[PDB]
RNA sequence: UAGCGGGCGUGGAUCCCUGGAUGUCCGAAUGGGGGAACCCGGCCGGCGGGAACGCCGGUCACCGCGCUUUUUGCGCGGGGGGAACCUGGGGAACUGAAACAUCUCAGUACCCAGAGGAGAGGAAAGAGAAAUCGACUCCCUGAGUAGCGGCGAGCGAAAGGGGA
RNA sequence: AGCAGCGCCAGAGAGGGUGAAAGCCCCGUAGGCGAAAGGUGGGGGGAUAGGUGAGGGUACCCGAGUACCCCGUGGUUCGUGGAGCCAUGGGGGAAUCUGGGCGGACCACCGCCUAAGGCUAAGUACUCCGGGUGACCGAUAGCGCACCAGUACCGUGAGGGAAAGGUGAAAAGAACCCCGGGAGGGGAGUGAAAUAGAGCCUGAAACCGUGGGCUUACAAGCAGUCACGGCCCCGCAAGGGGUUGU
RNA sequence: CAGUGGAGGCCCGAACCGGUGGGGGAUGCAAACCCCUCGGAUGAGCUGGGGCUAGGAGUGAAAAGCUAACCGAGCCCGGAGA
RNA sequence: GCCGACCCGCGAGGGCGGCUGGAGGUAAGGGAAGUGCGAAUGCCGGCAUGAGUAACGAUAAAGAGGGUGAGAAUCCCUCUCGCCGUAAGCCCAAGGGUUCCUACGCAAUGGUCGUCAGCGUAGGGUUAGGCGGGACCUAAGGUGAAGCCGAAAGGCGUAGCCGAAGGGCAGCCGGUUAAUAUUCCGGCCCUUCCCGCAGGUGCGAUGGGGGGACGCUCUAGGCUAGGGGGACCGGAGCCAUGGACGAGCCCGGCCAGAAGCGCAGGGUGGGAGGUAGGCAAAUCCGCCUCCCAAAAGCUCUGCGUGGUGGGGAAGCCCGUACGGGUGACAACCCCCCGAAGCCAGGGAGCCAAGAAAAGCCUCUAAGCACAACCUGCGGGAACCCGUACCGCAAACCGACACAGGUGGGCGGGUGCAAGAGCACUCAGGCGCGCGGGAGAACCCUCGCCAAGGAACUCUGCAAGUUGGCCCCGUAACUUCGGGAGAAGGGGUGCUCCCUGGGGUGAUGAGCUCCGGGGAGCCGCAGUGAACAGGCUCUGGCGACUGUUUACCAAAAACACAGCUCUCUGCGAACUCGUAAGAGGAGGUAUAGGGAGCGACGCUUGCCCGGUGCCGGAAGGUCAAGGGGAGGGGUGCAAGCCCCGAACCGAAGCCCCGG
């Protein structure tokens, strides 16, 4: 039955990518502990 | 910056294959256009290239011990030489 | 970091400190776009036979202040980051009161802007009772005093004195 | 490097390492020396910006939507209280030293100070960073992380978030033969030691096993305890140990 | 009246959408499945892709339903050792 | 650390001895604390019990010979058997990310095995002007110069910019690799850009205009895909087991293709004058006037043809692999069925009234007219990214090689009234990664049953009966449509004979589509298998189709068309927002918001005392504020300061009425 995680890549993307946190203040300080706190990847990667 | 867009030669029965017909396919700089493959290869085995075609190697991803690898990425370029021309440099 | 294959060192190698060089792409990210690390340009040079195509070097964001003849211009600056500290704007609730509403928690938690090796404060329209003191900040003390308080729970100074 | 014998140094007998337990072996330690380059640097020196007089007259100036008053609030020890002081959202709204503000309503006296422009080091706070020290931890501790960890893995995401250190002095890491497809072993060999043989120091417990001793198929059980007895074992015996039949 | 015509939240019935009854499953094939049966099926239809709306808030042909497998107030980190 | 039957201590402990261990330890006497664990459904780890037990993940299914190999139920090959075949086959998209192909290999992964693998090691492998996307357009939306708003952070927002499965845009057939192919190659055919030139024209855009540019349902003509038959064309072969050497059986008889020609369609009025409009730029468009042709012409597209290129079976030898030969010098032709696709912007009807922008064309402005546009030809130029493989699943989402989930296209034949249904079957693909036996209870799924036939039971729950098509026939009631598939019946196969109509061809034969009449045959039974309604009568509620508690409720609940009340005059009421603003609505009382009722029929009574709402310029009370008699504090005073009566002061409440 559909379950909930349905990829689809734009999406990721345009919604927790990079851009996309850098551009709101709530974003911007998750980009900050995520590198505050030594995280190797800032934000999900996205294969295409 | 000329001797920098050709890489090395790829060495395979597939290349090989072509260099019966006008084609040498060879590893070249990842971000070169055809339009610079072709003037690159042209300076540098005096030939005249009619034909560029390209294509990135994703590189395959090898590992070893614990440690996970990913080996570097690639662009096969493959050039079509003006009739008749070779190289001889390449036909070993 | 052994190995395969090769080299270099008293014509001072490796290596350590200092200055310089180079430093793709993204990121304040700033030519434009964009789903960060990709895509597309204008201008002036350069490269290839080179007009078409491509690449290479430079250059082009925005805002504020100053100068300039409206303007086009030209210069100086800003932007983003930083463990904690600091300052300003905003600002809870559990909780305590053996319920709870004033009150408490607390101007704390946090959010926001800014500052910086600190930040604030700072040369009296002051203290407050001595015809005395003499900017500011910090520690000791004064003092759990003076007071504040559904005079509940609680909260809680200053002057002065000793210091830096 | 222990033990022994005889020596020496010490402004150095802090500490570490070397096959174990070293002042004298090694690195240090005490003491002392050093910068072309970058950074720092009034601590010392020099210079510049600036700055400094007495009396008399004059009544020109001395920070405005400000003082001040009232309404609404904030700060203070001050919760509207007798409620000032400082600050200010709304309304009214001055003066320039016969000016103004304060000394807890208010008034009189006395006294203090000069608002409505700005700047100012030090003393202070903190600790990403470097070092020093510990009646601080010693791998379930100490940071979440001694280890390739903000990882693996988990979550769409914010975010959560582990496990995992130790052969030996030296790799000398076990040629070679043997069984086996391998794995793994048996010999040989190295080592002081290999039940130190490679997630290898030590190697406890639960747990699984092999061998041996005593015991059990008419027997009733919180599993033991008290007694006697048989068997087995240590001791010459007196004795003790194991087992358990009643 | 006959012809022609081809309407409709019309009928039967697959795809497709759905979940009526029963059985099965119940440390499952499965954190909602299977079989038989059944409802809709030109519409208030089903559906891919691109978008917008959220926590006292959204969305709701209304069940306090849904809002990332427990929603009479989501998840996370924090106040917090309430 | 391990052992002790010894010693000391009341005890927690200490000591001694033996074995292990192999580099630290720390008296007497004091000091300091992360100081003693059996329990916290405690926290971490290890290891047990259940137990060799349940399970081994769809009941589509196996068997044998040969090979490989240390080892095969499980890997390769062969034959037989079974299952799918609107799929369990094939191609896209998404997601996945090397899973592709080779070679070597089996520790673990694989629910058993494994020599195999989607697993380990290594090497290869993805080629584009024309396919997709970007150097094009715009949609919701997003962003956002201006501008507006907000303590800060930020919100809204014009132009513009971003944004695609929508608009626009030039490649078809075939061959080759182990693995890519409109990408390499072969053949035929195209597109832009630049340069030179020929010819031609007022050229020129970001601005004006045209166009692009649109719904649903039904639908014509013609054509293609696709499919069937052929005694005709080609073909290696076959005569079995009683018969057949034949109009026998079996196989195959296509694909692309520019110009031109043909067939079928779409698009399009032409000429002249005047013009105040498309934010006075126009020869364009719009609008008025008259004349002509009423259709052609011109333009575009689909198909057929078309120089020529390609391909081309069964069967047989070689063959693990997988193909290559044979295999023809192949043939390549007729007839029929035929789309939901094509011509495409076709037609008709309907009401709910059906994107934008660029390309393209046209008009002009600035500017240029040695330019520049336009058409032909020649020569040159043409980047970036994707391209493996999986893709209804063992490679995506579901912790799993999970019976679940996942958008688009193709989806053959025969039969059944039709069909994408059902049964069987091509092509293609599978037998679901534990087997072997046995033939107990019991459980599951399934078959049948004497007599009875609801006695079962909360309930005919469940099963069963019925079942398609054709004809006969069909009631109350009704809103005249219905109720209807009411009910109840009969027919259905096969053979021969007579015959009616439709289609293509030509009117005929052949092919095909739908029938009607008689004669007869067999069986228990003729929609012989699979798909496939049991029916009636009468209450309740709800009008009706719909909606719902994802995962115990599908209903009598919600919704609904319809009715009434009420608000709202437009900068509307109302809602979201601190605001700006937005929604309402680019709507305007035949409208919009709220509320209740809920098709339709007939109807809806009385009670305004209380409550709400509406009305009520009186009165009553009523805050700040205004007012200031009167009183106070202080000063020597001028003053300063405070208290304060009457009186004026809204809404609200009271009061009055609906
Ligand atoms: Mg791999
Ligand atoms: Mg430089
Ligand atoms: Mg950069
Ligand atoms: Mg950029
Ligand atoms: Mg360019
Ligand atoms: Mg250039
Ligand atoms: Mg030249
Ligand atoms: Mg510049
Ligand atoms: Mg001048
Ligand atoms: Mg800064
Ligand atoms: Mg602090
Ligand atoms: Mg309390
Ligand atoms: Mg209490
Ligand atoms: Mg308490
Ligand atoms: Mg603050
Ligand atoms: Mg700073
Ligand atoms: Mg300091
Ligand atoms: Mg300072
Ligand atoms: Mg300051
Ligand atoms: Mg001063
Ligand atoms: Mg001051
Ligand atoms: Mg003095
Ligand atoms: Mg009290
Ligand atoms: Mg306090
Ligand atoms: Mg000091
Ligand atoms: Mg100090
Ligand atoms: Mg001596
Ligand atoms: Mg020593
Ligand atoms: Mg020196
Ligand atoms: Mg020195
Ligand atoms: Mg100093
Ligand atoms: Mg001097
Ligand atoms: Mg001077
Ligand atoms: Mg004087
Ligand atoms: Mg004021
Ligand atoms: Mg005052
Ligand atoms: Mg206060
Ligand atoms: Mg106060
Ligand atoms: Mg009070
Ligand atoms: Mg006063
Ligand atoms: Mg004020
Ligand atoms: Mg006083
Ligand atoms: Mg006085
Ligand atoms: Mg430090
Ligand atoms: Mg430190
Ligand atoms: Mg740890
Ligand atoms: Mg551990
Ligand atoms: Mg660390
Ligand atoms: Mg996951
Ligand atoms: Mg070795
Ligand atoms: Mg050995
Ligand atoms: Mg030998
Ligand atoms: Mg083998
Ligand atoms: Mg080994
Ligand atoms: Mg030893
Ligand atoms: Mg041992
Ligand atoms: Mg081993
Ligand atoms: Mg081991
Ligand atoms: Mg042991
Ligand atoms: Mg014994
Ligand atoms: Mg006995
Ligand atoms: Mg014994
Ligand atoms: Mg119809
Ligand atoms: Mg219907
Ligand atoms: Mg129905
Ligand atoms: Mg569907
Ligand atoms: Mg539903
Ligand atoms: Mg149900
Ligand atoms: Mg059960
Ligand atoms: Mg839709
Ligand atoms: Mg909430
Ligand atoms: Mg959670
Ligand atoms: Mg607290
Ligand atoms: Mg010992
Ligand atoms: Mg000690
Ligand atoms: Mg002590
Ligand atoms: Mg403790
Ligand atoms: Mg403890
Ligand atoms: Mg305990
Ligand atoms: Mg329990
Ligand atoms: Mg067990
Ligand atoms: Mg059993
Ligand atoms: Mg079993
Ligand atoms: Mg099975
Ligand atoms: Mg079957
Ligand atoms: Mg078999
Ligand atoms: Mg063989
Ligand atoms: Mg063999
Ligand atoms: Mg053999
Ligand atoms: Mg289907
Ligand atoms: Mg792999
Ligand atoms: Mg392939
Ligand atoms: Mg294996
Ligand atoms: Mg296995
Ligand atoms: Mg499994
Ligand atoms: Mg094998
Ligand atoms: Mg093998
Ligand atoms: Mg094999
Ligand atoms: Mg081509
Ligand atoms: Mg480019
Ligand atoms: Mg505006
Ligand atoms: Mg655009
Ligand atoms: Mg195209
Ligand atoms: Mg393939
Ligand atoms: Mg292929
Ligand atoms: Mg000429
Ligand atoms: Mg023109
Ligand atoms: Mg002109
Ligand atoms: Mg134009
Ligand atoms: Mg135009
Ligand atoms: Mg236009
Ligand atoms: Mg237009
Ligand atoms: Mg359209
Ligand atoms: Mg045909
Ligand atoms: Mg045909
Ligand atoms: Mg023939
Ligand atoms: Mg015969
Ligand atoms: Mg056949
Ligand atoms: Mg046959
Ligand atoms: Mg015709
Ligand atoms: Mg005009
Ligand atoms: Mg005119
Ligand atoms: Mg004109
Ligand atoms: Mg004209
Ligand atoms: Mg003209
Ligand atoms: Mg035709
Ligand atoms: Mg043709
Ligand atoms: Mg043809
Ligand atoms: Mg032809
Ligand atoms: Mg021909
Ligand atoms: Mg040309
Ligand atoms: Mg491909
Ligand atoms: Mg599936
Ligand atoms: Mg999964
Ligand atoms: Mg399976
Ligand atoms: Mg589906
Ligand atoms: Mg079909
Ligand atoms: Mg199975
Ligand atoms: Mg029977
Ligand atoms: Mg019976
Ligand atoms: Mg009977
Ligand atoms: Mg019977
Ligand atoms: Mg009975
Ligand atoms: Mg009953
Ligand atoms: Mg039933
Ligand atoms: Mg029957
Ligand atoms: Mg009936
Ligand atoms: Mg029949
Ligand atoms: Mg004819
Ligand atoms: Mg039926
Ligand atoms: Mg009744
Ligand atoms: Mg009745
Ligand atoms: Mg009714
Ligand atoms: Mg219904
Ligand atoms: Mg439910
Ligand atoms: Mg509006
Ligand atoms: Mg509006
Ligand atoms: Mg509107
Ligand atoms: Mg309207
Ligand atoms: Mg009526
Ligand atoms: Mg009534
Ligand atoms: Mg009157
Ligand atoms: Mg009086
Ligand atoms: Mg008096
Ligand atoms: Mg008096
Ligand atoms: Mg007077
Ligand atoms: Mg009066
Ligand atoms: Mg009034
Ligand atoms: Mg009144």
């Amino acid at each position: 039955m559909k379950r909930t995680w349905q990829p689809n890549r734009r999406k990721r993307a345009k919604t927790h990518g990079f851009r996309a946190r850098m551009r709101t203040p709530g974003g911007r300080k998750v980009l900050k502990r995520r590198r505050q706190k030594g995280r190797w990847r800032l934000t999900p990667a996205v294969r295409k | 910056t000329a001797y920098d867009v050709i890489l090395a030669p790829v060495l395979s029965e597939k290349a090989y294959a072509g260099f019966a017909e006008g084609k040498y396919t060879f590893w070249v700089h990842p971000k070169a256009t055809k339009t610079e493959i072709k003037n690159a290869v042209e300076t540098a085995f005096k030939v005249k290239v009619v034909k560029v075609n390209t294509l990135h190697v994703r590189g395959k991803k090898k590992r070893l011990g614990r440690y996970l690898g990913k080996r570097p990425d690639r662009k096969k370029a493959i050039v079509q030489v003006a009739p008749g021309q070779k190289i001889e440099a390449l036909e070993g």
